[PDB]
Protein backbone atom coordinates (compact mmCIF):
# COMPACT_ATOMS: atom_id res chain seq x y z
CA UNK A 1 0.00 0.00 0.00
CA UNK A 2 3.27 2.00 0.14
CA UNK A 3 4.93 -0.03 -1.99
CA UNK A 4 2.70 -2.66 -3.31
CA UNK A 5 1.84 0.67 -4.62
CA UNK A 6 3.68 0.89 -7.54
CA UNK A 7 4.06 -2.54 -7.72
CA UNK A 8 0.44 -4.10 -7.57
CA UNK A 9 -0.99 -0.72 -9.36
CA UNK A 10 1.39 -1.84 -12.32
CA UNK A 11 -0.17 -5.04 -12.15
CA UNK A 12 -3.79 -4.54 -11.45
CA UNK A 13 -2.87 -2.60 -14.70
CA UNK A 14 -1.59 -4.57 -16.70
CA UNK A 15 -4.36 -6.77 -16.45
CA UNK A 16 -7.24 -4.62 -17.81
CA UNK A 17 -4.85 -4.41 -20.95
CA UNK A 18 -5.42 -7.97 -21.42
CA UNK A 19 -9.06 -7.67 -22.12
CA UNK A 20 -8.08 -4.65 -23.48
CA UNK A 21 -7.49 -3.81 -27.48
CA UNK A 22 -4.44 -6.25 -26.94
CA UNK A 23 -6.18 -7.94 -29.48
CA UNK A 24 -5.73 -5.22 -31.80
CA UNK A 25 -4.33 -6.72 -35.13
CA UNK A 26 -0.41 -6.37 -34.01
CA UNK A 27 0.66 -6.47 -37.60
CA UNK A 28 1.59 -3.25 -40.12
CA UNK A 29 -1.82 -3.19 -41.42
CA UNK A 30 -0.25 -0.51 -44.23
CA UNK A 31 -3.17 2.13 -44.12
CA UNK A 32 -3.96 3.48 -47.41
CA UNK A 33 -2.34 6.36 -45.47
CA UNK A 34 1.77 5.63 -45.25
CA UNK A 35 1.58 9.91 -45.11
CA UNK A 36 4.56 10.18 -43.27
CA UNK A 37 7.80 9.35 -44.84
CA UNK A 38 11.79 9.80 -44.02
CA UNK A 39 14.87 11.37 -45.69
CA UNK A 40 16.49 8.87 -48.14
CA UNK A 41 19.21 9.31 -46.15
CA UNK A 42 17.93 8.58 -43.15
CA UNK A 43 16.58 5.68 -44.17
CA UNK A 44 19.46 4.04 -46.22
CA UNK A 45 21.85 4.71 -43.91
CA UNK A 46 19.64 2.80 -41.45
CA UNK A 47 18.77 0.16 -43.32
CA UNK A 48 22.11 -1.12 -44.03
CA UNK A 49 22.39 -0.98 -39.77
CA UNK A 50 20.00 -3.70 -38.61
CA UNK A 51 21.01 -5.66 -41.65
CA UNK A 52 18.08 -5.86 -43.94
CA UNK A 53 20.54 -6.46 -46.88
CA UNK A 54 17.22 -7.31 -49.21
CA UNK A 55 15.96 -3.72 -48.42
CA UNK A 56 19.09 -2.19 -49.26
CA UNK A 57 18.76 -3.21 -52.61
CA UNK A 58 15.40 -2.01 -52.84
CA UNK A 59 16.67 1.24 -51.67
CA UNK A 60 19.10 1.33 -54.23
CA UNK A 61 17.32 -0.07 -57.06
CA UNK A 62 15.13 2.98 -56.42
CA UNK A 63 17.72 6.01 -56.37
CA UNK A 64 19.79 6.04 -53.34
CA UNK A 65 23.39 7.00 -52.83
CA UNK A 66 25.42 4.30 -51.78
CA UNK A 67 28.14 6.22 -50.89
CA UNK A 68 25.69 8.50 -48.10
CA UNK A 69 27.04 9.07 -44.80
CA UNK A 70 26.17 10.54 -41.41
CA UNK A 71 27.42 13.56 -39.47
CA UNK A 72 30.65 11.79 -38.66
CA UNK A 73 30.92 11.27 -42.18
CA UNK A 74 30.52 7.06 -42.02
CA UNK A 75 29.51 5.87 -44.83
CA UNK A 76 27.41 2.83 -44.81
CA UNK A 77 30.33 0.60 -45.23
CA UNK A 78 32.13 2.46 -42.42
CA UNK A 79 29.56 1.11 -39.68
CA UNK A 80 29.34 -1.96 -41.20
CA UNK A 81 33.43 -3.00 -40.40
CA UNK A 82 32.85 -1.17 -36.80
CA UNK A 83 30.19 -4.04 -36.42
CA UNK A 84 32.21 -6.66 -37.88
CA UNK A 85 29.01 -7.53 -40.08
CA UNK A 86 31.19 -9.07 -42.85
CA UNK A 87 27.89 -10.35 -44.67
CA UNK A 88 27.04 -6.56 -45.20
CA UNK A 89 30.57 -5.36 -45.74
CA UNK A 90 31.06 -7.23 -49.03
CA UNK A 91 27.18 -6.74 -49.91
CA UNK A 92 28.20 -3.02 -49.80
CA UNK A 93 31.39 -3.06 -52.19
CA UNK A 94 28.92 -5.72 -54.47
CA UNK A 95 26.94 -3.09 -55.32
CA UNK A 96 29.41 0.03 -55.74
CA UNK A 97 30.49 0.46 -52.52
CA UNK A 98 33.40 3.07 -52.65
CA UNK A 99 35.84 1.09 -51.05
CA UNK A 100 38.08 3.75 -49.86
CA UNK A 101 35.80 6.61 -48.53
CA UNK A 102 37.14 8.69 -45.80
CA UNK A 103 35.14 9.47 -43.35
CA UNK A 104 35.19 13.25 -41.53
CA UNK A 105 39.19 12.00 -39.86
CA UNK A 106 40.47 10.76 -42.53
CA UNK A 107 39.90 7.46 -41.86
CA UNK A 108 38.33 4.97 -44.46
CA UNK A 109 36.90 1.68 -43.74
CA UNK A 110 40.36 -0.11 -43.41
CA UNK A 111 41.17 2.17 -40.28
CA UNK A 112 38.41 1.06 -38.77
CA UNK A 113 38.78 -2.81 -39.30
CA UNK A 114 41.97 -1.89 -38.59
CA UNK A 115 41.61 0.04 -35.17
CA UNK A 116 39.27 -2.93 -34.22
CA UNK A 117 40.84 -6.17 -35.16
CA UNK A 118 38.48 -7.41 -37.71
CA UNK A 119 40.97 -9.22 -39.42
CA UNK A 120 38.67 -10.85 -41.45
CA UNK A 121 38.09 -7.80 -42.96
CA UNK A 122 40.86 -6.40 -42.79
CA UNK A 123 41.71 -9.21 -45.22
CA UNK A 124 38.70 -8.46 -47.66
CA UNK A 125 39.26 -4.87 -47.81
CA UNK A 126 42.90 -5.22 -48.64
CA UNK A 127 41.91 -7.73 -51.42
CA UNK A 128 39.03 -5.67 -52.82
CA UNK A 129 41.46 -3.06 -53.64
CA UNK A 130 41.82 -0.97 -50.24
CA UNK A 131 44.32 1.51 -50.00
CA UNK A 132 46.57 0.82 -46.96
CA UNK A 133 48.15 3.94 -47.44
CA UNK A 134 45.74 6.24 -46.26
CA UNK A 135 46.59 8.42 -43.96
CA UNK A 136 43.96 10.27 -41.57
CA UNK A 137 43.93 13.89 -39.39
CA UNK A 138 46.49 12.39 -37.11
CA UNK A 139 48.87 10.64 -39.69
CA UNK A 140 48.01 6.96 -39.35
CA UNK A 141 47.56 4.87 -41.59
CA UNK A 142 45.34 1.52 -41.15
CA UNK A 143 49.31 -0.11 -40.20
CA UNK A 144 49.66 2.07 -37.61
CA UNK A 145 46.77 1.59 -35.84
CA UNK A 146 46.64 -1.90 -36.05
CA UNK A 147 47.20 -2.74 -32.37
CA UNK A 148 46.67 -7.02 -32.70
CA UNK A 149 49.73 -8.70 -33.51
CA UNK A 150 47.77 -10.75 -36.01
CA UNK A 151 46.68 -7.39 -37.50
CA UNK A 152 49.72 -5.63 -37.77
CA UNK A 153 51.44 -8.50 -39.38
CA UNK A 154 48.67 -8.35 -42.04
CA UNK A 155 49.21 -4.97 -42.56
CA UNK A 156 52.84 -4.87 -42.40
CA UNK A 157 53.09 -7.72 -45.45
CA UNK A 158 50.77 -5.50 -47.10
CA UNK A 159 53.17 -2.99 -47.37
CA UNK A 160 56.09 -4.17 -47.62
CA UNK A 161 54.61 -6.83 -50.08
CA UNK A 162 53.08 -3.88 -52.03
CA UNK A 163 55.94 -1.50 -51.57
CA UNK A 164 54.27 1.69 -50.52
CA UNK A 165 56.39 4.60 -49.02
CA UNK A 166 54.61 5.09 -45.70
CA UNK A 167 56.26 8.70 -44.48
CA UNK A 168 56.19 9.73 -47.44
CA UNK A 169 52.55 9.29 -47.25
CA UNK A 170 52.50 11.17 -43.88
CA UNK A 171 54.61 14.06 -44.98
CA UNK A 172 52.53 13.92 -48.15
CA UNK A 173 50.11 17.00 -46.90
CA UNK A 174 52.80 19.36 -45.07
CA UNK A 175 55.14 18.75 -47.75
CA UNK A 176 52.29 20.49 -50.57
CA UNK A 177 51.68 23.23 -48.08
CA UNK A 178 55.21 23.87 -48.73
CA UNK A 179 55.32 24.23 -52.05
CA UNK A 180 51.75 26.43 -51.55
CA UNK A 181 53.32 28.54 -49.12
CA UNK A 182 56.20 29.66 -51.46
CA UNK A 183 54.30 29.97 -54.51
CA UNK A 184 52.10 32.47 -52.50
CA UNK A 185 54.62 34.26 -50.54
CA UNK A 186 56.19 34.31 -53.69
CA UNK A 187 54.34 35.69 -56.31
CA UNK A 188 52.24 37.50 -53.87
CA UNK A 189 49.16 36.55 -54.50
CA UNK A 190 47.70 34.06 -51.79
CA UNK A 191 45.34 31.30 -53.38
CA UNK A 192 44.10 29.61 -50.59
CA UNK A 193 40.99 27.26 -50.65
CA UNK A 194 39.31 27.71 -47.75
CA UNK A 195 38.04 23.72 -47.20
CA UNK A 196 34.92 23.23 -47.82
CA UNK A 197 33.41 21.55 -44.58
CA UNK A 198 35.01 23.15 -41.22
CA UNK A 199 35.66 26.17 -43.18
CA UNK A 200 38.85 26.71 -42.14
CA UNK A 201 42.34 28.20 -43.43
CA UNK A 202 45.81 26.53 -44.55
CA UNK A 203 46.71 28.60 -41.66
CA UNK A 204 44.61 26.16 -38.75
CA UNK A 205 45.98 23.22 -40.90
CA UNK A 206 49.19 24.36 -40.21
CA UNK A 207 49.27 25.23 -36.72
CA UNK A 208 46.92 22.17 -35.56
CA UNK A 209 49.58 19.61 -37.50
CA UNK A 210 52.38 21.96 -35.89
CA UNK A 211 53.88 22.14 -39.26
CA UNK A 212 56.76 24.91 -37.96
CA UNK A 213 57.74 26.12 -41.35
CA UNK A 214 54.83 25.95 -43.35
CA UNK A 215 53.24 28.06 -40.66
CA UNK A 216 56.32 30.86 -40.73
CA UNK A 217 56.19 30.67 -44.30
CA UNK A 218 52.66 31.47 -44.22
CA UNK A 219 52.47 34.75 -41.92
CA UNK A 220 55.36 36.18 -43.83
CA UNK A 221 52.75 36.47 -47.02
CA UNK A 222 50.37 38.76 -44.65
CA UNK A 223 48.03 36.06 -43.84
CA UNK A 224 45.59 37.25 -40.94
CA UNK A 225 47.04 35.44 -37.90
CA UNK A 226 42.99 36.20 -36.54
CA UNK A 227 41.89 34.32 -38.92
CA UNK A 228 38.60 32.36 -38.01
CA UNK A 229 36.45 29.39 -39.42
CA UNK A 230 32.79 28.33 -39.78
CA UNK A 231 33.24 27.22 -35.74
CA UNK A 232 35.11 30.39 -34.55
CA UNK A 233 38.31 29.07 -34.00
CA UNK A 234 42.09 30.94 -34.59
CA UNK A 235 45.04 29.67 -35.56
CA UNK A 236 46.07 29.79 -31.98
CA UNK A 237 42.53 27.83 -31.17
CA UNK A 238 44.04 24.73 -33.01
CA UNK A 239 47.97 25.05 -32.14
CA UNK A 240 46.36 25.11 -28.66
CA UNK A 241 43.63 22.53 -28.99
CA UNK A 242 45.69 20.16 -30.35
CA UNK A 243 48.98 21.30 -28.07
CA UNK A 244 51.61 22.15 -30.59
CA UNK A 245 53.24 24.33 -28.18
CA UNK A 246 56.28 25.64 -30.78
CA UNK A 247 53.02 26.63 -32.97
CA UNK A 248 51.81 28.88 -30.46
CA UNK A 249 54.68 31.12 -29.86
CA UNK A 250 55.14 31.79 -33.71
CA UNK A 251 51.25 32.62 -33.66
CA UNK A 252 52.30 35.01 -30.48
CA UNK A 253 55.34 36.23 -32.18
CA UNK A 254 53.31 38.14 -34.89
CA UNK A 255 51.08 39.26 -32.35
CA UNK A 256 47.86 36.85 -32.98
CA UNK A 257 45.13 38.74 -31.02
CA UNK A 258 44.97 36.07 -28.12
CA UNK A 259 41.81 37.44 -26.53
CA UNK A 260 39.97 35.93 -29.38
CA UNK A 261 36.28 34.07 -28.68
CA UNK A 262 35.11 30.61 -30.02
CA UNK A 263 31.51 31.12 -31.65
CA UNK A 264 30.55 29.66 -28.63
CA UNK A 265 32.17 31.80 -26.40
CA UNK A 266 35.85 30.30 -25.60
CA UNK A 267 39.43 31.87 -25.80
CA UNK A 268 42.38 30.30 -27.41
CA UNK A 269 43.85 29.21 -23.87
CA UNK A 270 39.62 28.22 -23.07
CA UNK A 271 39.67 25.40 -25.83
CA UNK A 272 43.62 24.38 -25.60
CA UNK A 273 41.66 21.96 -23.76
CA UNK A 274 44.58 19.79 -23.75
CA UNK A 275 48.03 20.10 -21.45
CA UNK A 276 50.08 23.21 -22.17
CA UNK A 277 47.34 25.64 -20.80
CA UNK A 278 50.00 27.11 -18.65
CA UNK A 279 52.94 27.62 -20.92
CA UNK A 280 50.42 29.79 -23.20
CA UNK A 281 49.94 32.08 -19.99
CA UNK A 282 53.83 32.66 -20.49
CA UNK A 283 53.93 33.27 -23.98
CA UNK A 284 51.25 35.63 -23.35
CA UNK A 285 53.10 37.53 -20.62
CA UNK A 286 55.95 37.93 -23.12
CA UNK A 287 53.15 39.30 -25.55
CA UNK A 288 53.35 42.37 -23.39
CA UNK A 289 56.87 43.50 -22.29
CA UNK A 290 57.48 43.74 -26.12
CA UNK A 291 55.28 45.57 -28.09
CA UNK B 1 3.30 46.86 -31.10
CA UNK B 2 2.49 48.95 -28.18
CA UNK B 3 0.62 48.38 -24.48
CA UNK B 4 -0.69 44.94 -22.95
CA UNK B 5 0.32 43.31 -19.72
CA UNK B 6 3.07 43.83 -17.05
CA UNK B 7 5.74 41.12 -18.64
CA UNK B 8 7.68 42.23 -21.38
CA UNK B 9 8.84 39.14 -23.01
CA UNK B 10 10.47 41.35 -25.56
CA UNK B 11 13.13 42.57 -22.97
CA UNK B 12 13.37 39.49 -21.87
CA UNK B 13 13.84 37.03 -24.55
CA UNK B 14 16.45 39.91 -25.88
CA UNK B 15 18.26 39.57 -22.45
CA UNK B 16 18.42 36.19 -23.28
CA UNK B 17 19.81 35.57 -26.48
CA UNK B 18 22.43 38.03 -25.61
CA UNK B 19 24.95 35.91 -24.06
CA UNK B 20 25.11 34.16 -27.16
CA UNK B 21 28.57 34.05 -27.91
CA UNK B 22 29.55 34.85 -24.41
CA UNK B 23 31.31 31.85 -22.59
CA UNK B 24 28.80 28.96 -21.66
CA UNK B 25 27.20 29.35 -17.79
CA UNK B 26 27.64 33.19 -18.62
CA UNK B 27 24.04 34.16 -17.00
CA UNK B 28 21.10 36.10 -17.85
CA UNK B 29 19.89 37.76 -15.06
CA UNK B 30 16.52 38.75 -14.29
CA UNK B 31 13.80 39.65 -11.90
CA UNK B 32 12.20 36.66 -9.96
CA UNK B 33 8.82 39.28 -10.42
CA UNK B 34 9.91 38.71 -14.36
CA UNK B 35 10.66 34.65 -13.63
CA UNK B 36 7.30 34.53 -11.65
CA UNK B 37 5.77 36.87 -14.34
CA UNK B 38 6.87 34.14 -17.02
CA UNK B 39 5.56 30.91 -15.03
CA UNK B 40 1.87 32.34 -14.59
CA UNK B 41 1.56 33.96 -18.35
CA UNK B 42 2.74 30.95 -19.64
CA UNK B 43 0.60 28.85 -17.43
CA UNK B 44 -2.34 30.59 -18.01
CA UNK B 45 -1.85 30.07 -21.59
CA UNK B 46 -1.68 25.80 -21.29
CA UNK B 47 -4.53 26.08 -19.46
CA UNK B 48 -6.43 27.41 -22.59
CA UNK B 49 -5.07 25.09 -24.79
CA UNK B 50 -5.73 21.33 -24.93
CA UNK B 51 -4.10 18.94 -22.91
CA UNK B 52 -4.05 16.99 -25.99
CA UNK B 53 -2.53 19.26 -28.93
CA UNK B 54 -3.41 18.94 -32.13
CA UNK B 55 -0.75 20.40 -34.05
CA UNK B 56 0.19 21.04 -37.67
CA UNK B 57 3.06 20.69 -39.83
CA UNK B 58 5.78 22.02 -41.07
CA UNK B 59 6.80 22.01 -37.33
CA UNK B 60 10.71 21.05 -35.67
CA UNK B 61 10.53 18.60 -33.35
CA UNK B 62 12.92 18.32 -30.08
CA UNK B 63 13.75 15.85 -27.21
CA UNK B 64 15.14 16.32 -23.71
CA UNK B 65 17.80 19.87 -23.39
CA UNK B 66 18.02 19.20 -19.22
CA UNK B 67 19.50 22.82 -18.64
CA UNK B 68 21.79 22.65 -21.42
CA UNK B 69 20.99 26.87 -22.67
CA UNK B 70 24.48 26.41 -24.40
CA UNK B 71 22.85 23.83 -26.62
CA UNK B 72 19.73 24.93 -26.90
CA UNK B 73 20.71 28.26 -28.38
CA UNK B 74 22.45 26.08 -31.07
CA UNK B 75 19.28 24.27 -31.61
CA UNK B 76 17.42 27.58 -32.37
CA UNK B 77 20.52 28.47 -34.56
CA UNK B 78 20.24 25.56 -36.26
CA UNK B 79 16.42 25.33 -36.75
CA UNK B 80 15.96 29.31 -36.78
CA UNK B 81 15.16 31.16 -34.16
CA UNK B 82 11.44 31.59 -33.73
CA UNK B 83 8.55 32.35 -35.47
CA UNK B 84 11.44 31.84 -37.97
CA UNK B 85 10.03 27.55 -37.35
CA UNK B 86 7.10 26.23 -35.94
CA UNK B 87 8.51 24.35 -32.79
CA UNK B 88 7.16 21.41 -30.19
CA UNK B 89 9.22 20.22 -27.72
CA UNK B 90 9.02 16.84 -26.08
CA UNK B 91 9.93 17.90 -22.59
CA UNK B 92 12.84 17.59 -19.89
CA UNK B 93 14.26 21.57 -19.94
CA UNK B 94 15.36 21.47 -16.57
CA UNK B 95 17.53 19.01 -14.21
CA UNK B 96 21.17 17.53 -14.95
CA UNK B 97 22.32 20.86 -16.92
CA UNK B 98 23.91 24.21 -16.01
CA UNK B 99 21.53 26.60 -16.82
CA UNK B 100 17.68 25.14 -16.34
CA UNK B 101 16.95 28.54 -15.14
CA UNK B 102 17.96 30.37 -18.58
CA UNK B 103 16.62 27.36 -20.97
CA UNK B 104 12.66 27.33 -19.43
CA UNK B 105 12.77 30.84 -19.43
CA UNK B 106 13.44 31.22 -22.60
CA UNK B 107 10.80 28.38 -23.78
CA UNK B 108 8.22 30.13 -21.83
CA UNK B 109 9.32 33.59 -23.07
CA UNK B 110 8.64 32.02 -26.61
CA UNK B 111 5.58 30.42 -25.27
CA UNK B 112 4.20 33.43 -24.63
CA UNK B 113 5.37 35.47 -27.84
CA UNK B 114 4.67 32.98 -30.37
CA UNK B 115 2.01 30.81 -28.28
CA UNK B 116 0.42 29.59 -31.61
CA UNK B 117 4.12 28.67 -33.32
CA UNK B 118 5.43 27.22 -29.67
CA UNK B 119 4.58 24.44 -28.16
CA UNK B 120 6.10 22.49 -25.13
CA UNK B 121 5.37 19.07 -23.48
CA UNK B 122 5.65 17.75 -20.34
CA UNK B 123 8.17 16.02 -19.66
CA UNK B 124 9.28 13.76 -16.49
CA UNK B 125 11.50 16.45 -15.08
CA UNK B 126 8.72 18.17 -14.69
CA UNK B 127 7.33 17.07 -11.14
CA UNK B 128 8.63 18.80 -7.96
CA UNK B 129 8.76 15.25 -7.34
CA UNK B 130 12.09 14.64 -9.10
CA UNK B 131 13.28 17.94 -10.17
CA UNK B 132 14.12 18.28 -6.86
CA UNK B 133 16.24 15.71 -6.38
CA UNK B 134 17.90 16.74 -9.84
CA UNK B 135 19.22 20.31 -9.12
CA UNK B 136 16.35 22.48 -10.55
CA UNK B 137 15.64 23.10 -6.69
CA UNK B 138 19.17 24.05 -6.33
CA UNK B 139 19.36 26.21 -9.07
CA UNK B 140 16.33 27.73 -8.23
CA UNK B 141 17.14 28.28 -4.81
CA UNK B 142 20.70 29.37 -5.17
CA UNK B 143 19.33 32.42 -7.38
CA UNK B 144 15.92 32.99 -5.77
CA UNK B 145 14.20 31.28 -3.22
CA UNK B 146 11.82 28.22 -2.75
CA UNK B 147 8.63 30.00 -3.69
CA UNK B 148 10.10 30.85 -6.63
CA UNK B 149 10.46 27.34 -7.29
CA UNK B 150 7.09 26.32 -6.33
CA UNK B 151 6.12 28.96 -8.63
CA UNK B 152 7.32 26.65 -11.55
CA UNK B 153 6.03 23.64 -10.28
CA UNK B 154 2.22 24.94 -10.52
CA UNK B 155 3.02 25.65 -14.16
CA UNK B 156 4.70 22.72 -15.01
CA UNK B 157 1.74 20.99 -13.39
CA UNK B 158 -0.14 22.70 -16.26
CA UNK B 159 1.85 21.61 -19.37
CA UNK B 160 0.21 19.51 -22.08
CA UNK B 161 0.56 15.70 -21.71
CA UNK B 162 0.59 14.85 -25.91
CA UNK B 163 0.20 16.33 -29.68
CA UNK B 164 -0.35 14.68 -32.51
CA UNK B 165 0.71 16.40 -36.14
CA UNK B 166 -1.79 15.88 -38.94
CA UNK B 167 -3.42 13.00 -37.10
CA UNK B 168 -1.06 10.90 -37.99
CA UNK B 169 2.28 11.70 -35.68
CA UNK B 170 1.68 10.55 -31.90
CA UNK B 171 4.02 12.46 -29.28
CA UNK B 172 4.95 12.69 -25.67
CA UNK B 173 8.04 12.78 -23.54
CA UNK B 174 7.90 9.27 -22.67
CA UNK B 175 5.80 6.36 -24.22
CA UNK B 176 2.69 4.22 -23.91
CA UNK B 177 0.60 2.65 -21.71
CA UNK B 178 -1.50 -0.10 -20.85
CA UNK B 179 -4.26 2.58 -20.23
CA UNK B 180 -4.33 4.02 -23.17
CA UNK B 181 -7.02 3.17 -25.48
CA UNK B 182 -8.83 6.03 -26.52
CA UNK B 183 -7.05 9.80 -26.54
CA UNK B 184 -10.26 10.92 -24.26
CA UNK B 185 -8.90 9.45 -21.76
CA UNK B 186 -5.87 12.06 -22.33
CA UNK B 187 -8.56 15.13 -22.26
CA UNK B 188 -10.04 14.52 -19.73
CA UNK B 189 -7.35 15.47 -17.40
CA UNK B 190 -7.70 17.39 -14.79
CA UNK B 191 -4.88 20.27 -14.94
CA UNK B 192 -3.12 21.56 -12.72
CA UNK B 193 -2.23 18.09 -11.60
CA UNK B 194 0.70 16.33 -10.38
CA UNK B 195 2.45 12.40 -11.62
CA UNK B 196 1.83 9.86 -10.23
CA UNK B 197 4.16 7.07 -9.49
CA UNK B 198 1.63 4.60 -11.29
CA UNK B 199 -1.26 5.40 -14.08
CA UNK B 200 -1.53 6.78 -17.81
CA UNK B 201 -0.49 10.23 -17.80
CA UNK B 202 2.54 8.54 -15.47
CA UNK B 203 3.43 6.09 -18.45
CA UNK B 204 2.99 8.95 -20.63
CA UNK B 205 5.69 10.71 -18.92
CA UNK B 206 7.95 7.58 -18.29
CA UNK B 207 7.59 4.38 -19.87
CA UNK B 208 10.03 3.09 -22.75
CA UNK B 209 10.63 0.89 -25.75
CA UNK B 210 12.50 -2.17 -25.49
CA UNK B 211 12.94 -4.66 -28.76
CA UNK B 212 13.82 -7.53 -26.07
CA UNK B 213 10.19 -7.50 -24.43
CA UNK B 214 7.20 -8.58 -26.17
CA UNK B 215 3.90 -6.77 -24.94
CA UNK B 216 4.42 -4.95 -21.77
CA UNK B 217 7.62 -5.62 -19.55
CA UNK B 218 8.80 -3.80 -16.51
CA UNK B 219 11.40 -0.76 -16.37
CA UNK B 220 14.75 -0.79 -15.01
CA UNK B 221 13.99 2.77 -14.06
CA UNK B 222 11.92 1.39 -11.39
CA UNK B 223 8.46 2.99 -12.67
CA UNK B 224 6.50 2.90 -15.28
CA UNK B 225 6.86 -0.01 -17.91
CA UNK B 226 8.48 -0.88 -21.22
CA UNK B 227 6.63 -1.84 -24.63
CA UNK B 228 7.51 -4.16 -27.29
CA UNK B 229 7.41 -3.37 -31.07
CA UNK B 230 4.10 -5.26 -31.01
CA UNK B 231 2.51 -2.92 -28.87
CA UNK B 232 3.67 0.08 -31.07
CA UNK B 233 1.81 -1.48 -33.84
CA UNK B 234 -1.26 -2.43 -32.01
CA UNK B 235 -1.47 1.50 -30.58
CA UNK B 236 -0.79 2.62 -34.55
CA UNK B 237 -2.86 0.25 -36.37
CA UNK B 238 -5.87 1.55 -33.56
CA UNK B 239 -5.46 5.16 -33.77
CA UNK B 240 -4.34 4.72 -37.27
CA UNK B 241 -1.37 6.79 -36.68
CA UNK B 242 1.99 6.62 -38.48
CA UNK B 243 4.53 7.29 -36.15
CA UNK B 244 4.92 7.65 -32.54
CA UNK B 245 7.31 10.57 -31.71
CA UNK B 246 9.12 10.85 -28.24
CA UNK B 247 12.58 11.41 -26.47
CA UNK B 248 13.41 10.39 -22.78
CA UNK B 249 16.15 8.05 -23.93
CA UNK B 250 19.75 9.19 -24.82
CA UNK B 251 20.89 8.16 -28.27
CA UNK B 252 24.14 8.32 -29.55
CA UNK B 253 23.02 9.67 -32.83
CA UNK B 254 20.16 12.64 -31.70
CA UNK B 255 17.63 10.13 -33.16
CA UNK B 256 17.05 6.20 -33.43
CA UNK B 257 14.31 4.13 -34.72
CA UNK B 258 12.23 1.27 -33.27
CA UNK B 259 9.65 -1.10 -34.20
CA UNK B 260 10.50 -0.72 -38.01
CA UNK B 261 10.25 3.17 -38.31
CA UNK B 262 7.34 3.17 -36.28
CA UNK B 263 8.83 4.76 -33.35
CA UNK B 264 11.72 7.51 -33.05
CA UNK B 265 13.35 8.66 -30.41
CA UNK B 266 14.98 12.26 -30.15
CA UNK B 267 17.45 13.76 -27.65
CA UNK B 268 18.55 17.26 -28.19
CA UNK B 269 21.31 17.55 -25.05
CA UNK B 270 24.34 17.04 -26.79
CA UNK B 271 26.94 15.11 -24.77
CA UNK B 272 24.49 14.92 -21.81
CA UNK B 273 25.53 15.00 -18.32
CA UNK B 274 29.24 15.38 -19.88
CA UNK B 275 28.82 11.74 -19.34
CA UNK B 276 28.24 10.07 -22.80
CA UNK B 277 29.17 12.01 -25.87
CA UNK B 278 25.42 11.32 -27.85
CA UNK B 279 24.90 14.18 -30.66
CA UNK B 280 21.63 16.36 -30.17
CA UNK B 281 18.57 15.72 -32.41
CA UNK B 282 15.45 17.62 -34.11
CA UNK B 283 13.16 16.25 -35.93
CA UNK B 284 11.93 18.05 -38.99
CA UNK B 285 8.48 17.84 -40.21
CA UNK B 286 7.33 19.33 -43.39
CA UNK B 287 3.97 19.74 -44.86
CA UNK B 288 4.05 16.52 -46.61
CA UNK B 289 5.21 15.57 -43.43
CA UNK B 290 8.64 14.29 -44.91
CA UNK B 291 10.43 14.06 -41.89
CA UNK B 292 14.45 14.45 -41.89
CA UNK B 293 17.06 15.03 -39.27
CA UNK B 294 18.86 17.96 -37.97
CA UNK B 295 22.02 16.89 -35.77
CA UNK B 296 23.88 19.21 -33.85
CA UNK B 297 27.18 17.15 -32.74
CA UNK B 298 28.85 17.88 -29.11
CA UNK B 299 30.49 21.24 -28.83
CA UNK B 300 33.81 21.26 -28.65
CA UNK B 301 34.20 18.34 -30.82
CA UNK B 302 36.47 19.97 -33.33
CA UNK B 303 37.77 17.54 -36.38
CA UNK B 304 41.51 18.15 -37.06
CA UNK B 305 41.84 20.41 -40.15
CA UNK B 306 42.53 18.75 -43.31
CA UNK B 307 44.57 20.95 -46.31
CA UNK B 308 41.73 19.69 -48.59
CA UNK B 309 42.75 18.62 -52.44
MN1 LIG C 1 13.01 11.75 -19.38
MN1 LIG D 1 15.63 12.64 -19.50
Amino acid sequence: MKMADAKQKRNEQLKRWIGSETDLEPPVVKRKKTKVKFDDGAVFLAACSSGDTEEVLRLLERGADINYANVDGLTALHQACIDDNVDMVKFLVENGANINQPDNEGWIPLHAAASCGYLDIAEYLISQGAHVGAVNSEGDTPLDIAEEEAMEELLQNEVNRQGVDIEAARKEEERIMLRDARQWLNSGHINDVRHAKSGGTALHVAAAKGYTEVLKLLIQARYDVNIKDYDGWTPLHAAAHWGKEEACRILVENLCDMEAVNKVGQTAFDVADEDILGYLEELQKKQNLLH
Amino acid sequence: HMADGELNVDSLITRLLEVRGCRPGKIVQMTEAEVRGLCIKSREIFLSQPILLELEAPLKICGDIHGQYTDLLRLFEYGGFPPEANYLFLGDYVDRGKQSLETICLLLAYKIKYPENFFLLRGNHECASINRIYGFYDECKRRFNIKLWKTFTDCFNCLPIAAIVDEKIFCCHGGLSPDLQSMEQIRRIMRPTDVPDTGLLCDLLWSDPDKDVQGWGENDRGVSFTFGADVVSKFLNRHDLDLICRAHQVVEDGYEFFAKRQLVTLFSAPNYCGEFDNAGGMMSVDETLMCSFQILKPSEKKAKYQYGG
